[PDB]
Parts: C-alpha cells; sequence; structure tokens
C-alpha cells in the first residue's frame, strides 16, 4: 500500500463484463454505416473541427471521419481499410457482417462458455463457406471479345447502383469499361486522368482519348500564337529556357571593357541557341517542367509554335504513353524518334477554364476522364464513386469468376451450415448453426432500407433455398423475391471471399481478448 | 559526411538544447518513438549529418547530456520527445558547484570531466568523419560556466585541428540575478579567445552596437568589486591566486581595445 | 490533542520526500507481496490456452500481444522490489529467446513459498541457503531426463516438427501452417560451416487478404518505386553504389572563374559531355541495374534511360549492405565501373503490385542465397505484429538447436518429475535446510497449476494423477488439452518436447532473482521526481 | 462561370423545387421515390424546350 506497483491512473478491467462490453461497443460502429447499402441507401454528412463537410454513402471514408478512441472499436475501422486496399467494394458489408458475429454469441459468452470453443468453430465455418462459393461460382468457355465486354458491363453497372449517380449508371459503366482496356499488364491506377470541372451537368462528363491538363502561367505575347495545330510534333523537355546564370556557383572577372561586352553577347547566345535546335527539328508544341521565360515565349510567338511551362510531372508521363516521346534533359540530341505526334491538338474553353486537348492517338494507352457537376462535393462523391468500378473490372479480368448478389450468395452459404451443423454433436450445433442466423443479415437490411416486410420476405427466400433456385434474390421494384442471375445482377467472386476472411479474423480476435490496460497521458 | 555532435551543460544549457530537438525533429519527419514517418526526398538526404541510424529503423540523436545536478536530467527524460535520447549519454553528478566558477573547475571538476571524454568517444567511434563540435553553456553560473571552461578546454586539446562552435548566453545589461556574477564572466571570456572559432551571444569572432557594450558594463563592475576585494577568498582558498584574476581584466581590457569606436596648465606646450 | 514528535537520529536528518523501510515486517515481508502482484498479471497468458491482452502505452499506440517479455516492456513499474523480476526476465530473452513467464512463474512462486518459513522459525540466511544447495541438485538430474535429441537439422520433414511446439504456444489453430514457413526458410540460409546467424530472415508486413495468403520468398523486398523507366529485366548484372550518382564536387570551398567569353560557352557542355562517358563506361560492362544510396542526379538519369538501364535508390544503409550479400557484390565508395569481382548476379529484378503497394522483387531462383525474406498478410495491423512475433521465436528456437540439440519431455512433464526426484534428496538431510529444499520441490507444482486453471479444468485432479504415473516410471506422462475431463496423455509419443537450454537458463535466472530480493533489508528512497 | 444570367433564378426554384415535397415525405413515400421522380419530369420538360 505505500509502496504502489503500477503509476497512478492505470485503468485497468478484466473478467466476463470486460468482455461483454466489447461487444456492445461494437453495436454502436455497425450503426454508424447501417442506412447505407444496398439501391435506396442514404449517404451521411460529417464536419471537420474547422467546417469542412465530407458528404459521402461509403464505408471505408465514413469510418476514417470519426475519431474513434476506443480499442475495441478500433479493429473495425481496420478491416474496412483493408477492404478497400484488396478489393475496393463491399466495405459496408463486412461492418455488419462483423458485428452480426458478435451478437449472435454474446448470449453463449455470458453462460460461462470457455471462448476457445468459440475460436474453433468460427474458423471451421469460415473454411467451409469459403470453399463452397468456389464450388458453386459461374465461370464460362473461352470467354470472346463480345463476351467479355458484356460481362464487365454487368458488373460495373452493379456497383454503381447504390451510388449517387444512380440514374445514369448505363452511360457511365460504358466508359469505365473502355477506360481499362486501354491499359496493357499492370494496370496503374496513375494511368487515369481523373479532372473536376465546375458547371454543367453530370451527362456532360467526356472521357477523352489523350491527356488533358489546366492552362497554366503564361507571360506576355501567349496570345499571339496560334491554338489549333493539324499534325504536331511534341518535345517533351526538362530545361529552363529563361535567362538566367549558368552555374549558381560561378563568378566572372573581367578586366577589360571589351571583354565586357562579348560576355553580355555570351548570354544571349546560349539561350538563342537553345532555341534555334528546338525550332529546326520541326516541333510545334512544347513542354517543360521548368519555367519557360518571356523571351522564349516571344520567340515561339513568331514562328507559329505553341509553348508551355512549369507543367506538373504527373501529366508529362501521361502524355509520354499516349503519344510516344521520351523526356530530354538537353537538346543536343533531338531525334525523330524522341518527338511525340497526334491527331488534333487546340487550346477550349470548359465552365470558365482554359484546357489544353491532345485528342487522336492510335497507339495511346491511357484515358483521362472529365467531370461535370456542380459543387464541390458533387465531383468528389462523383469520383469515389467511379474509384469503385475501376477496382471491380481490374479485378475482374484476374479473375473472370462471377456469382449473384442482393442476398442471394447469403442465403445459399446460411443454408449449407444449417445442415451441416445437424450432424455434429456436442456444443458445436449451437455454434455453426449460430454461424448460419447471422448471414441472413445481408436481405434483411435490404427490405429495412426500402421500407418492406424484412419477415415475410425472409419466410419466401427460406423456402425457395430448402426445396432444391441458387441465385433467388430480392427485387425492390417487384416488392418479391427473383432470379437475380438473369435480373443480371452480378459482383465477383473476390468480394466475398475477402469479406468472410476479414470479418471472420476481425471477430475471433476481440473474443480471446482477457482484460485491457491503459496508462496515463 | 562530416558528421557534427552536440554537447549540452548546466541547466539552462539543457532547457535551449531539449527545445532545439524539437525543431530538427519534426522537420525532418522523425517521430516521437524514433521511428520515421516522413514523405519527402530532401528530408533522407541529410539525415546522417544530426541522426545516427539504429538497426530496425532507429534514429538517435548525438547529443550528450551533463550537469553537476541529478535533479536537471529526469526533467528532459519525461518531456516530449525525450525518450528518443542514448539512454548511456546521460551523465550527472551529486554535489553541484553552486554558482562557483572555481569548484566547477580544478576540485570537483576534475573527476567528472574524465567521465565525459570517454562519452564523446564511442560516439565519435561510430561516425564517419566529423569536422567540429556544438557546445551550449551558459557565463554567469559557476555550475555551468566553470564545468564548461574545463570541457572546452579539454575538447580542443585532444582534437588541436577542429572547429568549434558555441551558443553561450550572456548576462542581463542592467539587472544582475547573481551577487557573483562579474567574477563568473571575466575569467570565462579570455578562455573562449583562442580556445573558440565561433560563439554566438543570446539574450573578433564573437557574433549575436558592435558588442563594444556588453565587454564595457562587465569591467565596470568587475573593477569595483575588485578594488575592495569582495568574496575573494571563495576563490582563492580552493586554488586560484591573486595574479589569475589580473590577467582576465588585463586580457579584457586589449579585447576592448581592438574593439575601437572609430588639465588647466596649457600655456606653452 | 497532542502529537507525537520525530525520534532523535537519522529521522531527523532525512530530506522531504524521501522514505525509510528498515525490518523484516516493513521491507522483507512488502517486497513479497509486490512482486506476488506481478505473477498473477501475467499467469493467464501460459500456455496454448492463453488469453490475449489489450495495452496502451503513453503514446496512445496499441499493443494485442501474448509475450510474456512484451507485456512488461510496456507496462511502467514503479516498486523497485518487483523491477528486478523485470531484469530477470529481459535477460532470457537476449541469451535463449523463449521462456520469459517461466521465470516470472518460477520467482513468483519461490518468493511466496519463502514467507511461510519466515514465520515458522526459520532465519532468511537459512532459506538462501537452502533454494541454493536445491539449485545445484536440479542441474545434476536435469541431463538424466533429456529424450529424442534432434537427428537432421537440413531435412524439411525433421525441422518443422520441432519448431511446432513453439508456434502452438502463441497462435493455437495455427500451428501447422505457420511451422512450415519457418521451417522452408531456416534452412534456405543455413551455411555448410553451421553458423546460424538471426538476423539473415527478415519480415515484411502487406495489408492484404489473410493469414493463409502469406509466402516465403528467396531474395529481398523494398517499399518503393523505381526511379527510371525500365521496370523489368530478365537476367540483370547489379552493381552497387555507395557514392550518389552525380557528377564529384571538392569537399573544400570551390568556385569557377571565368574570365573570357569563349570560356562561358563551352562551360555547360564540358559537363555534360563528361558524364555521358561516365554512364557509358559502366554500360559496356554489362551492367543492367545500378543500385544506389544517394542523390541521384537529373542530367544522369537521362543518359540512365538512353542505355536501357535500371536505377534504384535505397537510403538506409544497412538495408544497402544487405542486398551486396544476396547478390553477392561490393559497394564502391567511388563512381568508377566496377571490374570482375563487384558486379552481383541476380535471377530477376521487376517492380510489382502486392495488395496496392509498388514493390520491388531481387528475386533468386536458387534455393542457396545469404539472406531470405518472409511476407506476412493479414487484415489488421494488430493481427501481423502478433504473428511476427510468433515467427521471431520459432527462428530462436533453430538457433538454439544448432548449439545443443537435447530435449527434453515438455507440458509439465519435467517439473513434476524434478519435483519427486528433489522432495526424496531433502528426506535425507537431517537440519534445519531439509524444511527449504522441500518448498523449492513445491515450486515445480506452479506449472502444471497455471496450465490446468486456463485450460478450464480443476487442477488438483491434475497434479494428483501426475504423481500416481510417474511413480510407476512413466517420466514422459504430461496434461492433455484436448480432453474436456482432467486426464493425461504421452507427450513423447505426441511431440511436445522443449530445449534442453531453454530450461536449464529458466531456473538458473529465475533462482539468482529470488535469492536477492530476500538478502535485502533496508531500503532508502529517495524523492520521486 | 457557365453561363452568366439566370443565377438569382436558380436557387428560387430549387428551393420552390423542395418546399413541394415536404407534403410528400409526410405521407409516407420514400425520398429516393420523390428524387427518382423528379428526373423523370425534367427528361420531359428538357425535350419539350
Ligand atoms: N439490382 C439490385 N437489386 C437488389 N440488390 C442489389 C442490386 N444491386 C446491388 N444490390 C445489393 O446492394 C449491395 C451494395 O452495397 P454497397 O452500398 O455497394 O456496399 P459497399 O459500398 O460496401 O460495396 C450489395 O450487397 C448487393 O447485394
Ligand atoms: N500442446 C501443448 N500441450 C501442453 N503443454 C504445452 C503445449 N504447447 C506448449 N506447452 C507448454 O506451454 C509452456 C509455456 O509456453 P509459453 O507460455 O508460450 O512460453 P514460456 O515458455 O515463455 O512460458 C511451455 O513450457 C510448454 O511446455
Ligand atoms: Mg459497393
Ligand atoms: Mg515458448
Amino acid at each position: 500500500t505505500p509502496v504502489i506497483l503500477l503509476k497512478e491512473g492505470t485503468d485497468s478491467s478484466q473478467g466476463i463484463p470486460q468482455l461483454v462490453s466489447n461487444i456492445s461497443a461494437c453495436q454502436v460502429i455497425a450503426e454508424a454505416v447501417r442506412t447505407t447499402l444496398g439501391p435506396r441507401g442514404m449517404d451521411k454528412l460529417i464536419v471537420d473541427g474547422r467546417g469542412k463537410a465530407t458528404i459521402s454513402n461509403d464505408g471505408a471514408t465514413i469510418l476514417k471521419l470519426l475519431d474513434v478512441v476506443h480499442p475495441a472499436a478500433k479493429t473495425l475501422v481496420d478491416i474496412a481499410k483493408s477492404q478497400d486496399a484488396e478489393v475496393g467494394d463491399g466495405t459496408t458489408s463486412v461492418t455488419l457482417l462483423a458485428a452480426e458475429f458478435l451478437k449472435q454469441v454474446k448470449p453463449y459468452v455470458e453462460e460461462g462458455l470457455h471462448p476457445q470453443i468459440i475460436i474453433r468453430a468460427f474458423r471451421t465455418a469460415t473454411q467451409l463457406a469459403v470453399n463452397k462459393i468456389k464450388e458453386i461460382a459461374v465461370t464460362v468457355k473461352k470467354a470472346d471479345k463480345v463476351e467479355q465486354r458484356k460481362l464487365l458491363e454487368k458488373c460495373a453497372m452493379t456497383a454503381l447502383s447504390s451510388k449517387l449517380i444512380s440514374q445514369q449508371k448505363a452511360f457511365f459503366a460504358k466508359m469505365v469499361v473502355d477506360a481499362v482496356m486501354m491499359l496493357d499488364d499492370l494496370l496503374q491506377l496513375k494511368m487515369i486522368g481523373i479532372k473536376k470541372v465546375q458547371g454543367g451537368a453530370l451527362e456532360d462528363s467526356q472521357l477523352v482519348a489523350g491527356v488533358a491538363f489546366k492552362k497554366t502561367f503564361s507571360y506576355a505575347g501567349f496570345e499571339m500564337q496560334p491554338k489549333k495545330y493539324h499534325n504536331p510534333k511534341i518535345a517533351l523537355l526538362n530545361v529552363e529556357l529563361e535567362l538566367k546564370a549558368e552555374k549558381d556557383n560561378a563568378e566572372i572577372r573581367v578586366h577589360t571593357v571589351e571583354d565586357y561586352q562579348a560576355i553580355v553577347d555570351a548570354e544571349w547566345n546560349i539561350l538563342y541557341d537553345k532555341l534555334e535546335k528546338i525550332h529546326h527539328s520541326g516541333a510545334k508544341v512544347v513542354l517543360s517542367k521548368l519555367p519557360i521565360g518571356d523571351v522564349a515565349t516571344q520567340y515561339f510567338a513568331d514562328r507559329d509554335m505553341f509553348c508551355a511551362g512549369r507543367v506538373p510531372e504527373e501529366d508529362l508521363k501521361r502524355t509520354m504513353m499516349a503519344c510516344g516521346g521520351s523526356i530530354q534533359t538537353s537538346v543536343n540530341a533531338l531525334s525523330a524518334d524522341v518527338l511525340g505526334r497526334c491527331q488534333v491538338f487546340e487550346e477550349t474553353q470548359i465552365g470558365g477554364e482554359r484546357y489544353n486537348f491532345f485528342t487522336g492517338c492510335p497507339k495511346a494507352k491511357t484515358c483521362t476522364f472529365i467531370l461535370r457537376g456542380g459543387a464541390e462535393q458533387f465531383m468528389e462523391e462523383t469520383e469515389r464513386s467511379l474509384h469503385d468500378a475501376i477496382m471491380i473490372v481490374r479485378r475482374a479480368i484476374k479473375n473472370d469468376s462471377v456469382v449473384a448478389g442482393g442476398g442471394a450468395i447469403e442465403m445459399e452459404l446460411s443454408k449449407y451450415l444449417r445442415d451441416y451443423s445437424r450432424t455434429i454433436p456436442g456444443k458445436q450445433q449451437l455454434l455453426i448453426g449460430a454461424y448460419a442466423k447471422a448471414l441472413e443479415i445481408i436481405p434483411r437490411q435490404l427490405c429495412d432500407n426500402a421500407g418492406f416486410d424484412a419477415t415475410n420476405i425472409l419466410n419466401k427466400l427460406r423456402a425457395r433455398h430448402a426445396q432444391g433456385g441458387t441465385w433467388y434474390g430480392v427485387d425492390i421494384n417487384n416488392e418479391d423475391i427473383a432470379d437475380n442471375f438473369e435480373a443480371f445482377v452480378w459482383e465477383p467472386a473476390m468480394v466475398r471471399i475477402n469479406a468472410l476472411t476479414a470479418a471472420s479474423e476481425a471477430a475471433c480476435l476481440i473474443v480471446s481478448v482477457d482484460e485491457t490496460i491503459k496508462n496515463p497521458r | 559526411m562530416r558528421e557534427i555532435v552536440h554537447i549540452q551543460a548546466g541547466q539552462c544549457g539543457n532547457q535551449i538544447g531539449a527545445k532545439f530537438w524539437e525543431v530538427i525533429s519534426d522537420e525532418h519527419g522523425i517521430d516521437p518513438t524514433g521511428t520515421y514517418h516522413g514523405d519527402s526526398d530532401l528530408q533522407l538526404d541529410r539525415i546522417s549529418v544530426y541522426y545516427n541510424e539504429a538497426t530496425g529503423g532507429k534514429y538517435v540523436p548525438r547529443a550528450i547530456l551533463v550537469d553537476l545536478e541529478p535533479g536537471t536530467m529526469d526533467s528532459v527524460r519525461s518531456g516530449p520527445f525525450g525518450q528518443i535520447f542514448r539512454p548511456d549519454n546521460f551523465v550527472f553528478g551529486q554535489s553541484g558547484a553552486g554558482n562557483n566558477w572555481a569548484k566547477g573547475h580544478y576540485t570537483e571538476g576534475a573527476e567528472l570531466v574524465d567521465s565525459v571524454l570517454d562519452v564523446v568517444r564511442k560516439e565519435a567511434e561510430s561516425c564517419d568523419c566529423l569536422q567540429g563540435f556544438q557546445l551550449t553553456h551558459s557565463l554567469g553560473g559557476g555550475t555551468g560556466s566553470g564545468m564548461g571552461t574545463l570541457l572546452i578546454s579539454k575538447i580542443r586539446e585532444e582534437y588541436p585541428d577542429r572547429i568549434m562552435n558555441t551558443f553561450s548566453v550572456v548576462p542581463s545589461p542592467k539587472v544582475s540575478d547573481t551577487v557573483v556574477e562579474p567574477y563568473n564572466a571575466t575569467l570565462s571570456v579570455h578562455q573562449l579567445v583562442e580556445n573558440t572559432d565561433e560563439t554566438y551571444c543570446i539574450d573578433l569572432h564573437f557574433f549575436m552596437t558592435a558588442i563594444q557594450e556588453l565587454f564595457k558594463r562587465i569591467s565596470e563592475q568587475f573593477t569595483a568589486m575588485f578594488r575592495r576585494k569582495a568574496f575573494l577568498h571563495w576563490y582563492t582558498g580552493e586554488g586560484m591566486d591573486e595574479m589569475e584574476f589580473t590577467e582576465a581584466e588585463s586580457n579584457m581590457n586589449d579585447l576592448v581595445s581592438e574593439y575601437q569606436q572609430y588639465e588647466e596648465a596649457e600655456e606653452e606646450a | 490533542a497532542l502529537h507525537v514528535p520525530k525520534a532523535p537520529g537519522f529521522a531527523q536528518m532525512l530530506k522531504e520526500g524521501a522514505k525509510h523501510f528498515s525490518g523484516l515486517e516493513e521491507a522483507v515481508y512488502r517486497n513479497i507481496q509486490a512482486c506476488k502482484e506481478l505473477a498473477q498479471t501475467t499467469r493467464t497468458a501460459y500456455g496454448p490456452n492463453g488469453m490475449n491482452k489489450m495495452v496502451i502505452n503513453h503514446l496512445e499506440k496499441l499493443f494485442v500481444t501474448n509475450d510474456a517479455a512484451t507485456i512488461l516492456r510496456e507496462l511502467e513499474v514503479q516498486h523497485p522490489a518487483a523491477k528486478m523480476i523485470v531484469m530477470a526476465s529481459h535477460m532470457q530473452e537476449q541469451e535463449v529467446g523463449d521462456g520469459t513467464n517461466f521465470v516470472l512463474v518460477f520467482a513468483g512462486a519461490l518468493l511466496e513459498l519463502a514467507e511461510e518459513l519466515l514465520r515458522i522459525g526459520l532465519s532468511v540466511s537459512e532459506v538462501i541457503e537452502g533454494y541454493e544447495i536445491a539449485c545445484r541438485k536440479a542441474h545434476e538430474i536435469l541431463p538424466n531426463l533429456v529424450c529424442c535429441s534432434a537427428k537432421n537439422l537440413r531435412d524439411i520433414d525433421e525441422v518443422s516438427s520441432l519448431l511446432r511446439t513453439s508456434i502452438m504456444s502463441k497462435q493455437y489453430g495455427n500451428e501447422v501452417f505457420l511451422a512450415k514457413l519457418i521451417a522452408q526458410a531456416c534452412v534456405s540460409i543455413f551455411p555448410d560451416s553451421g553458423h546460424f546467424n538471426v538476423d539473415n530472415i527478415r519480415v515484411c508486413k502487406i495489408l492484404g487478404s489473410g493469414i493463409s495468403s502469406s509466402s516465403v520468398l528467396h531474395g529481398m523486398v523494398f517499399k518503393k518505386e523505381t526511379e527510371g523507366d525500365v521496370t523489368s529485366v530478365k537476367d540483370a548484372k547489379i552493381a552497387v553504389y555507395s557514392c550518389p550518382f552525380d557528377g564529384m564536387i571538392t569537399e573544400t570551398k570551390g568556385t569557377v572563374l571565368i574570365k573570357t567569353a569563349e570560356e562561358l560557352m563551352n562551360f555547360s557542355k564540358g559537363e555534360e559531355n563528361l558524364m555521358d562517358a561516365q554512364v557509358k563506361a559502366i554500360a559496356d560492362t554489362g551492367a543492367n541495374v545500378v543500385v544506389t544510396g544517394g542523390k541521384v542526379a537529373d542530367m544522369a538519369l537521362h543518359y540512365a534511360n538512353k542505355y536501357n538501364i535500371m536505377l534504384v535508390r535505397l537510403n538506409s544503409k544497412w538495408d544497402l549492405r544487405r542486398l551486396c550479400k544476396t547478390v553477392g557484390a561490393t559497394a564502391l565508395p567511388r563512381l568508377t565501373p566496377p571490374v570482375l569481382e563487384e558486379m552481383g548476379h541476380c535471377d530477376s529484378v521487376y517492380l510489382s503490385e502486392v495488395g496496392d503497394t509498388q514493390v520491388v522483387v531481387f528475386k533468386h531462383e536458387k534455393e542457396d542465397g545469404a539472406i531470405s525474406t518472409i511476407v506476412l498478410r493479414g487484415s489488421t495491423d494488430n493481427l501481423m505484429d502478433d504473428i511476427e512475433r510468433a515467427v521471431d521465436d520459432g527462428v530462436n528456437t533453430f538457433k538454439v538447436l544448432t548449439r545443443d540439440k537435447r530435449l527434453v519431455p515438455g507440458g509439465g512433464a519435467t517439473e513434476i518429475e524434478l519435483a519427486k526426484q528433489i522432495t526424496s534428496y531433502g528426506e535425507t538431510c537431517p537440519g534445519l535446510e531439509q524444511y527449504a529444499i522441500k518448498k523449492f520441490a513445491e515450486a515445480f507444482e506452479a506449472i502444471p497449476r497455471a496450465l490446468a486453471e486456463n485450460s478450464g479444468v480443476k487442477a488438483n485432479e491434475v497434479i494428483s494423477k501426475l504423481y500416481a504415473v510417474h511413480q510407476e516410471g512413466n517420466k514422459n506422462v504430461g496434461l492433455d488439452i484436448e480432453a474436456e475431463v482432467p486426464a493425461v496423455k504421452d507427450m513423447l509419443e505426441a511431440g511436445i518436447l522443449d530445449t534442453y537450454l531453454g530450461k536449464y537458463w529458466a531456473i538458473k535466472l529465475a533462482t539468482n532473482a529470488a535469492v536477492t530480493v530476500l538478502r535485502v533489508d533496508q531500503i532508502i528512497m529517495a524523492k520521486p521526481a | 462561370d457557365e453561363i452568366g444570367d439566370g443565377t438569382t433564378g436558380v436557387v428560387v426554384l430549387a428551393g420552390a423545387l423542395l418546399e413541394e415535397a415536404e407534403q410528400l415525405l409526410d405521407r409516407g413515400i420514400h425520398p429516393i421515390r420523390i428524387a427518382d421522380g423528379y428526373e423523370q419530369a425534367a427528361r420531359v420538360a428538357i425535350e419539350h424546350l
């Protein structure tokens, strides 16, 4: 007592009350993103401490914007970032699934069941559910170009049906599919030019077949040079074409005034030597990361040549794999094989802004999205919604395997586990059986968000599955059940396999914890 | 690439030195736990001039913290960004000088200083090649000034061909926070004349008038104190002498002369 | 009312805030209480049925771990008597690596059992002498209990069954898959001389799908992209450099001096043409991949892309040295072409994406390399760290088997058999020390008690059953875990064995930390600050 | 910035478009159903213009 072990302030708890209070802490995280699921989901509005509003319907960004400090609840926020890093879709379906695996086993913890028995049961059910999906995953033979385009259009249309752009899901799903076949093997995410221009209508968004970047700072004389070319030759450079000192570490020590005048003419001859070398090469458009002075701007205005400067690095690299040049740090070698080429180049006005276009590239391997909305948060929600169809199609090329949705695959798994549980005896019946009753949370939320009778519909789904309709999901327009495979509601098999493994690992970790210790400060 | 180390002494030197590391750790994005979570390439080309890397990605500084009182060491340890210092680089005493320049120079500064040179060696062994030292101390209190004057003298002797910069502090212009402040300052400036390469004063190589005001006021109080020989037995009794103080004022007058600004019998000649 | 004054002497000369605890009722009996509380915190995490612990330090960083040493490291302790028990556990981690909880359990039972002896009359010196006599006896009995030593440390079917016990004690359920990863990586980097090094096994964590997706890879991997444009080479010649890839400048302050107009025009062209020859000189040796450790130059990057060369930058110093051993190259302190012995030959260098992370892989087709890495994948940043430590326990077990191949039956079959032989020895010693030796033997029952309490069975029946079988002669009988009722099971047949060197150092360090606490009589503490 | 004329006419129509939906919500009508019927009308008015 006079000498104490830990510091004054070390809060500690343990036992049955410690674990039950953790199951009730994940019920708050799951209820924050419960009403953003399905075609009739509603997005939320969060405000930071400064006053910036972030309006979104996706679980991953909602849970990132809450200052959750509970150690038990911070596991559910960490598995959401895992899902949006591997597959990019299904983020809010692993949050309800993780909380439903803990609510169903809450009464068994209170009765005095050893939690190690629960962890063995959870791991046995996951391995038996993941293997069932691969057994009944639909695939096709000889996926030809036509049938391999329809398959990705249906998948991209389904990931878009629950987002802000739900009326124009047909128009957008045609642009995303065409935007990924231009890439070749690695499918880099930095080769797609998401640009946001204020003003316009949602149907005015365009996809270009080249590059497009905003007009940068320009000096005097920029309005004296042509702004439309037929067959230019792009000269991608990295040089400062401006009158400056040759080296920061330099000094000149002249003795006579005759050598004074020759020095002043030497700096004007160094600059004019670089400009002449560019003009002799036949180039018509020049770009440069480093700035372009006004003397170089008026040099190119008197020869009907376009100039640009201070281009970002992310935009010059997108030009190279669209035209076919190379970045040159020196002008001493400008051959025919280090220049670009296109079919049209102009500088139009969109929404009170000047943009440069480089359309007409038959060997282009990159694209660019121009998004037209009406507010700052209209474009951010459209960009985040487009980021989900990009990763769905990217994952769907490496794995041409699809399953039906709308609860059609949650219900087939719960039927298979209920049949398996009735054979094995012991306490595994009440644990596997509790695993099968938790998989029907997905269909229940679809009928609760739309405003349906969640109990009568579920009685019909459980009867259609036990007869033996494998892909019988739900319908929101018909107030009934229907065949979701023939209704063209498709999703890759990799969005459910990773959803069960992430949800089972998060639930098994929370159960095993016995006590927590918080240290001061 | 010409790596440099730091030495912090006294109560005043530790407080400023603790906050000096703040501007570098955050600028280079060094986490309070010692890890690195920066997102720039310009924060890594010069990371080795001030930090020594460890196995697994730990970056420890290159500072040595010396003091004659153990009560000023745990303040930095428990404060922010105090966990990253090397545990072996803490050198503390048990007695304290007590505003005594001479007690912290010969009678009791002669034992702990041997515990500091062995520490600066193991740090200088790990570096590829070093170019100089950085030391921080005070000029009013004898705990830091006396220990620092000996410490700054035992660094130059072993490394006669290495530069060394100081960031000393100077006493207040009008008010004085200690009775024997002029005694502790004159005896320390003349030992920094031929032992330092660049010194800085924070309130012919002295930076911050032309510093002429600072040296003028110190010698005015010192001369008035020495005329009456007041409080002189505290220094002579432990090993000093009268001529030692005479050389301090004679040398102090020379530096004033180098810092240049630019009777009733006149009948025949 | 009246006030009791201060007793003259030392109590009147103490500084304020300091405390003084002298005597047997104020220093010894209170030190045992602090150390008995420490044993009840880490006991719950013992055996396969142990439970995790949520620890948060003062940086608001969260730890979900089951190691005994890691829990003590993230817990602050302000009791001096409980601090020696911590430093006794941290010493076994650096010598053996496994057995940190054994010290806490043993030093917690030796100290508590000594309190009862101090009330029946025995002095402190009689207890210390009694424990040391028993400690030497256990070091002679222990070698006689060794069974089933290691046969071959280069077979993938034998080593995998020897590390399984170490893993199963920390990740129950995944002990079959995890044991096949460590065994696949330790035998690959095992040299012919037999000198095993622990730092040659690397672990990289990539947030991904699940634990079953983890895999081993003979080579190195980095969390960085490629500086140049070439991103795949089939058969590469790596030329590692330690100097930055740019022009050479003097360390003294130097400047140019242009005095004529003619020298001003040729200066810029001179530097560029100088750099073309230096880069082309390396390109003629076949060096497809150049790895630097400094700052890359803009002009130097242009010529790198011209000759189809791959440029990789690693600003981590020691990470650069690890690459020199993998490919068999040497770091060049100067920007000069290597001649014959400074060219590392790899089998494939490419930039790939793994779970949204662009990485560079120095893959090798040969199994005989210097450094091997293990790629760990999981769903939570906490789950991967917990498995990081479990891998390290398996690696440290392989190092001990290199030194000493002798094994003992685990699962409590060693402590009970050590309790029977020590108890009989103390019966033949007439005197005041026979009470201390008997209490030493009863401290070995705290380990099987901790395994039975954590499983969910009555402990008193387990020790009752173990003592009867061992008396007949079955020294290879331990505790059953899969059985719901408190039954027993043979351990040599089942395959639960521990290292002889792991337990030999556990008893020596536990008894040393327990006899030092009893020797303390007076405690003089200063003012906390 | 897109046209330049009509910037006080849009906020009047949008404000009056929200007020008319207040009665529909009170009768038990899902908001997504309202936002779905509005887009169909805007396709009839534009094609008529
Ligand atoms: N046409 C449809 N009819 C019924 N349900 C659908 C339809 N399309 C999608 N769904 C369901 O809506 C859900 C979409 O949830 P969503 O908000 O996209 O979650 P996340 O953002 O985490 O992917 C899917 O689980 C799917 O079952
Ligand atoms: N399958 C098993 N059955 C019975 N005992 C086991 C089994 N696996 C490990 N043990 C025992 O658990 C004990 C403690 O292991 P652990 O707590 O992980 O590390 P430490 O040895 O540091 O306490 C070991 O001494 C070992 O004998
Ligand atoms: Mg979705
Ligand atoms: Mg172990």
